[PDB]
């Protein structure tokens, strides 16, 4: 009944991450018997102050999700987090909208439990060191700091894509994420801007414990580079007041509870 | 061909300073423009942008599907998809002289500050 230590005694540090040997979700449920229906886990040893909803923007990436679940589930437990896994599956075939799904993940996960922390994670990013905690900090946290994709370097100091974490309040303070970014790129830069325009700075683990692997993959159809991103990014200051949580509309088509996660299929509209 | 900051920086030397843009700014603009990929191809509004610089076939190069284009740079767009940057650079130079750095939309919003991070730190 005593709180979990600040740093988990279960940590292993650097880890081997590879995507060659096929995974069997059944074998994963097997290895992770503590994860309950829906992909919920709560430490029974101590009391974590980190009630974390991990939100994954999704559409046709089940193979990546397999690896994600396999690697992350053991890690999140090692980190003694009271967590929930949410896969926000974009229904349909129109342009992919990453940030909007993230917004949905926020509202949907809140329907389940009183989470105070939100980790937005893409499906293809695996942390290579368990010291890179998936929780919230005194400032918005950028987690996928050093991706093999970028030579294990932050590509630019203003970068906020991949995996990040905002407390409920930090998130609420910026009207959440934007819903108007259709297609690839820029939404993460917009989110970055939103933080600065609200007095928040970015917190990050250093480049060594922040090492991360992104499963190699090609850009998906219906998620082409958004030709407008650069212009939309220049107006974040004004648009963030009218495009975000407060302007979110979506319809839930299906809520699925598997043993290792909760997948929610939603209709989020079209680029208009 | 996915290049790197330093590779880009060394292959791009001849353009440094032209129209007042430094190598720090180009490294920044090019990362956001094509992720340094010389074979980057992207659609916009019924037109295509080619290579490291994302030169458009609308007015700058000739693409088989746009024999009408002004082809201001006088080159086939496919020549901007190989790994020889000489012609890409000369074309980029013309765009700078004519339309200016604002052709690259990532410049203002992404490369207006914090340029030191874009320097190549390898000899
Ligand atoms: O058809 C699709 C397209 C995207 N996604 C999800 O969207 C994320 C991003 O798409 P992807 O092509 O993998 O993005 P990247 O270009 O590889 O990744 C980085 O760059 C984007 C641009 O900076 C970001 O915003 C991402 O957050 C960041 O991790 C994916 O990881 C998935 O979680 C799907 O599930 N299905
Ligand atoms: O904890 C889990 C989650 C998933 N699955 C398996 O993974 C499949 C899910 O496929 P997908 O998400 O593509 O299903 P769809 O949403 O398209 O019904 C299930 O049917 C199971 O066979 C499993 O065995 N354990
Ligand atoms: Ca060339
Ligand atoms: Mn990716």
């Amino acid at each position: 009944l005593t709180a979990c230590p600040e740093e988990s005694p279960l940590l292993v540090g650097p880890m081997l991450i590879e995507f060659n040997i096929p995974v069997d979700l059944k074998l994963v449920e097997q290895q992770n018997p503590k994860v309950k229906l829906g992909g919920r886990y709560t430490p029974m040893d101590c009391i974590s102050p980190h009630k974390v909803a991990i939100i994954i923007p999704f559409r046709n990436r089940q193979e990546h999700l397999k690896y994600w679940l396999y690697y992350l589930h053991p890690i999140l437990q090692r980190q003694q987090l009271d967590y929930g896994i949410y896969v926000i599956n974009q229904a349909g075939e129109s342009m992919f909208n990453r940030a909007k799904l993230l917004n949905v993940g926020f509202k949907e996960a809140l329907k389940d439990y009183d989470y105070n922390c939100f980790v937005f994670s893409d499906v293809d990013l695996i942390p290579m060191n368990d010291h890179n905690t998936y929780r919230c900090f005194s400032q918005p946290r950028h987690i996928s700091v050093a991706m093999d994709k970028f030579g294990f370097s932050l590509p630019y100091v203003q970068y906020f894509g991949g995996v990040s974490a905002l407390s409920k309040q930090q998130f609420l303070s910026i009207n959440g994420f934007p819903n108007n970014y259709w297609g690839w790129g820029g939404e993460d830069d917009d989110i970055y801007n939103r933080l600065a325009f609200r007095g928040m700075s970015v917190s990050r683990p250093n480049a060594v414990i922040g090492k991360c692997r992104m499963i190699r993959h090609s850009r998906d159809k219906k998620n082409e580079p958004n030709p407008q991103r650069f212009d939309r990014i220049a107006h974040t200051k004004e648009t963030m007041l009218s495009d975000g949580l407060n302007s979110l509309t979506y319809m839930v088509l299906e809520v699925q509870r598997y043993p290792l996660y909760t997948k929610i299929t939603v209709d989020i509209g079209t680029p208009s | 061909t996915e290049l790197t900051k330093c590779k880009v920086s060394h292959a791009i030397k001849d353009i440094d300073g032209y129209q007042g843009i430094s190598l720090l700014e180009w490294a920044c603009v090019l990362f956001h423009t094509s992720g340094y990929d010389t074979q980057a191809v992207v659609n916009d509004n019924g037109s295509t942008e080619y290579g490291l610089f994302q030169i458009s076939d609308r007015f700058w190069c000739k693409s088989s599907e746009f024999p009408e284009s002004e082809n201001i740079c006088g080159i086939s767009c496919d020549k901007l998809l190989d790994d020889e940057l000489d012609d890409d650079i000369a074309c980029a130079k013309k765009i700078l002289a004519i339309k200016g750095i604002d052709y690259w939309k990532a410049y203002k919003p992404m490369c207006s500050e914090k340029l030191e991070q874009w320097r190549c730190e390898k000899p």
